């Protein structure tokens, strides 16, 4: 119920005395807590489920819709549409399918808060960012009253922030690390990168920072080693195919970070 | 050892420098095929032109098919179809073509692929900017350039209302007898357009006068026209030209913090087009498509190290 | 008079990538002028002197007003009236625009914000510099070098 009414400080206090939000969220549960109109609603989420009461696989449509390319929601795969249609039905990772739910139901607070508290936080901030800035698009063209782009923007701006200040928080302990904060596949969200997902929704103030452009600047030496290797010995080496051999490189203590084809 | 080949080859500075090199020779090949006198065979440079053009175009297919209207949002795109749909519109009419042969060797059909085939120039160059704008001072500055000429485009069309407003009643005064002709738009727009540049043309001011050109031109009337210039250059020179300095200048900065973050964005499309691309430049890429993800790899170990250091540095923040 | 003789190599090595893009502009306007001009040369040294030095010169006031419309009565070069040549008055209009009222314009915009920074940064660059001059001149001998 706190959930349905958007009590978020009975969530707060209800999930910290005794309940797991693993065995409360069952698939009937996301059904219902979904298909409610007791609490305030997205008004707009029904003009997304037009491509196609409201099942998952429909909603994953509109999540596969709202995150476009080869995004591949876990509600319309195979062994979701087995377990579904009928200990199993729980989720594994029941607050990644909260946010989402949060995010489309455009209750900021309860997204605010179902953000905080689980594991991969900063990949839940830049997929809320770009449900958000989709939604936001897929409403400044069809809508008339109170179209709520300029609340759905400023709401992925938001989340977007968020992004950007963890990155900044993990660059400052250790850049290696941070670096690989930023392209390892998540598995959760559709096997995105992390930058991938933040250059998915133009986020700019993330491919801007000085984490991505240091990993950018680490793809674009490849195997060898700018840091001391000169400048001019490369096109030399262009040009005298036997300067190759003898210039300098890296190991792959150094090549950990960079993500190799 | 061998694998120094394959780790030099493969990196993205290699592939980028190993392609402007290669477009350095396309450009200074392709500018001895125009500036020096065409022939009805095409010479040795021209061929390595075409071969240049082609297979580059391929590439762009290629680029294209691995969706069309994302590609045409980048400036540097809308000029590359223009450049190669125009390159063969030229070389059709220059290769396809009537003869009439003579000493002299203008023919309507080959003047007009030659035409065709000399403006084109300006879109290799132009492209250009897409090389000198990958670096970390350069970038900014080709990214700026494009969002101020955006940015100033009504007060150019206050100085081209201000040049029309001179150069109607300067050709109406000094030129009476006039019948109507397309010389007309060339002539008012023409003249006053310099004066902005610098040439105020001294001697046909004062048609009436002594040591002065255009001496024929001394009808009733013309002893307004340098007041008329008068106002027009005061007014071109020391206020619209004057009042854009002002502009830029105080538009800079805001241009040169959003043109700077829209550089370091365009730097990530940048590099993993580099990281697909072949190995071969345009030219020499016969070979790379008669032949034919990034991801990164961490072990269980380090998967877990990195785990519990993003809830450190969450919970740090 | 100190920080500005130290001021005005820290900003020409510091306006270096706004010269190089007048440099391509200017190139792709000395190329194809001269190309549509002179169709009829033979590959000499004198085609590289002859596409930057016309556009060169434009930057800096001429506009070389009577080599304009070559087809045109009141005109030096009338010689040159082959076919197409009615487009140099619109690529140097271009040309003129571009470089004159964007480029030698965004120019005055750069060392204006810049000077700021330039000139605070290089007056102690002099300051710091005056050591090393005073130290040499306890050292020097009392005699300008002819005597
Ligand atoms: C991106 C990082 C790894 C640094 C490498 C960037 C290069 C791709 C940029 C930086 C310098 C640029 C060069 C700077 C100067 C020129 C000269 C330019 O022609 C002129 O300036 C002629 C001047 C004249 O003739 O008046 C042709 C492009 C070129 C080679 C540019 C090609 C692209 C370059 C090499
Ligand atoms: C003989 C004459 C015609 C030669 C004149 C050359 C111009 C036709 C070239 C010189 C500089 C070029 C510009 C250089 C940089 C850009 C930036 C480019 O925009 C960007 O890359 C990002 C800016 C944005 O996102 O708006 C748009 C094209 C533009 C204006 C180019 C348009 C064509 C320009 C004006
Ligand atoms: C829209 C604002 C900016 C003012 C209107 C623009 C006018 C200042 C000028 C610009 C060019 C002028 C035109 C310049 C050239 C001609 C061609 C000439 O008409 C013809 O050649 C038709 C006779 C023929 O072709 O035999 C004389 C008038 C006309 C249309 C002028 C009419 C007024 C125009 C459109
Ligand atoms: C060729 C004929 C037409 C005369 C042209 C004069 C130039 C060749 C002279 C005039 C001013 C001179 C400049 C005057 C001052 C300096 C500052 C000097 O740098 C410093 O003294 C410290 C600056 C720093 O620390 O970076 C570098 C040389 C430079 C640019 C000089 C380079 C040569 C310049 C441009
Ligand atoms: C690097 C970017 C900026 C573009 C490449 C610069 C090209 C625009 C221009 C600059 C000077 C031009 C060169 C100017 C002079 C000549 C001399 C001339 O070649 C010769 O003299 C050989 C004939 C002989 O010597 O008998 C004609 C082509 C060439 C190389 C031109 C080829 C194209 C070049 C290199």
């Amino acid at each position: 119920d706190a959930l349905v009414m958007d009590r978020v400080s009975f969530v707060k206090l209800l999930i910290e005395n005794g309940v797991s939000m693993h065995k409360f969220l069952t698939i009937p549960r996301l059904e219902e807590l979904y298909n409610t109109k007791q609490g305030p609603t997205n008004p707009m989420l029904f003009h997304l489920i037009r491509d196609v009461k409201i099942t998952l696989i429909d909603i994953g449509l509109v999540i596969e819709y709202l995150m476009g390319g080869t995004y591949r929601c876990t509600y319309t795969r195979k062994r979701f549409r087995l377990i579904y249609n009928s200990e199993t039905k729980r989720f594994p990772y029941p607050l990644n399918e909260l946010l989402i739910w949060a995010c489309l139901m455009k209750r900021q607070v309860m997204a605010r808060f179902l953000w905080q508290h689980g594991e991969e936080s900063m990949a839940k901030a830049l997929v809320a960012c770009k449900i958000y800035r989709s939604m936001a698009y897929e409403a400044k063209q069809s809508d008339l009253v109170d179209d709520t782009s300029e609340e759905l923007k400023q709401y992925s701006n938001d989340f977007g922030q968020l992004a950007v200040e963890l990155l900044e928080q993990s660059f400052r302990q250790d850049e290696t690390m941070a670096m690989k904060l930023l392209t390892y596949e998540l598995k959760n969200w559709s096997n995105s990168t992390c930058l991938k997902l933040a250059v998915s929704s133009r986020l700019r103030p993330f491919v801007a920072h000085t984490c991505t452009q240091m990993l950018l600047s680490d793809m674009w030496m490849g195997r060898l080693n700018m840091r001391k290797n000169s400048w001019y010995k490369v096109i030399l080496s262009i040009l005298v195919p036997p300067a190759i051999l003898m210039l300098e490189y890296k190991t792959k203590a150094e090549m950990s970070h960079i993500p190799q084809s | 050892i061998t694998r120094k080949f394959y780790a030099f080859y493969h990196a993205p500075i290699v592939k980028f420098w190993f392609n402007t090199l290669a477009y350095l020779g396309f450009l200074m090949l392709y500018t001895f095929v125009v500036l020096v006198k065409m022939e009805q065979l095409p010479s040795v440079q021209e061929w390595i032109v075409i071969a240049y053009i082609f297979t580059y175009a391929i590439e762009k297919v290629r680029e294209v098919f691995m969706k069309i209207k994302v590609w045409f949002s980048d400036y540097f795109n809308v000029s590359d179809t223009i450049a190669i749909i125009s390159f063969f519109v030229g070389f059709g009419l220059r290769f396809g073509a009537k003869w009439n042969y003579i000493n002299a060797y203008d023919n309507h059909v080959f003047v007009a692929g030659r035409l065709i085939y000399c403006l084109n120039i300006i879109f290799w160059y132009v492209r250009l900017l897409d090389f000198l704008a990958v670096n970390q001072q350069a970038g900014p500055y080709v990214m700026m350039i494009g969002k101020m000429v955006a940015n100033m485009f009504y007060i150019v069309v206050i100085m081209a209302l201000v040049l029309l407003s001179f150069g109607v009643p300067r050709k109406a005064i000094l030129y009476p007898h006039e019948e109507p002709s397309w010389s007309l738009a060339k002539d008012i727009v023409f003249h006053p357009y310099w004066m902005i540049f610098g040439e105020v043309y001294a001697y046909e001011i004062d048609v009436c006068a002594n040591d002065s050109t255009l001496p024929t031109i001394c009808g009733p009337g013309t002893w307004l026209t340098p007041f008329l210039q008068a106002v027009y250059l005061f007014v071109q020179y020391i206020i619209m030209v004057n009042l854009l300095i002002a502009f830029f200048n105080n538009v800079y900065l805001q241009v040169k913090a959003i043109s700077n973050i829209v550089w370091k964005y365009q730097r990530y499309h940048f590099i993993m087009a580099y990281h697909e691309k072949p190995v071969l430049p345009p030219p020499l890429i016969i070979l790379s498509h008669i032949v034919s993800g990034p991801k990164l790899f961490l072990t269980e170990e380090d998967q877990k190290k990195l785990h519990d250091f993003e809830e450190q540095c969450v919970e740090m923040y």
